[PDB]
């Protein structure tokens, strides 16, 4: 039975988890016209890119 | 505490060089605007005088 050890195997799978669900959060347009500070540094201006 | 007032004239269009994170002809070889600027800019028509 490979599911004995599910207790342990959660924990694993729930760090692992917020760490993928952490790294996706940086493709996320949180109001702004992307998600790449490198765009927006070479598209707007400094008085609008802040 | 020190308050400095400059004085040039420009051809008019490139009032939109004055300004900090601005670049052209103007921004990048006769007059630039720091990026931390804090003051005011006055700008009218000249046409009748220069």
């Amino acid at each position: 039975t490979p599911s004995a050890l599910g207790k342990l195997q959660d924990v694993v799978n729930h760090n692992a988890q917020a760490l993928n669900t952490l790294v996706k959060q940086l493709s996320s347009k949180f109001g702004a016209i992307s998600s790449v500070l490198n765009d927006i540094l070479s598209r707007l201006d400094p008085p609008e890119a802040e | 505490t020190n308050v400095y007032a400059d004085s040039f004239v420009i051809r008019g269009n490139e009032v939109s060089q004055i300004a900090p994170g601005q670049t052209g002809n103007i921004a990048d070889y006769n007059y630039k605007l720091p990026d931390d600027f804090t003051g005011c800019v006055i700008a009218w028509n000249s046409n009748k005088l220069d």
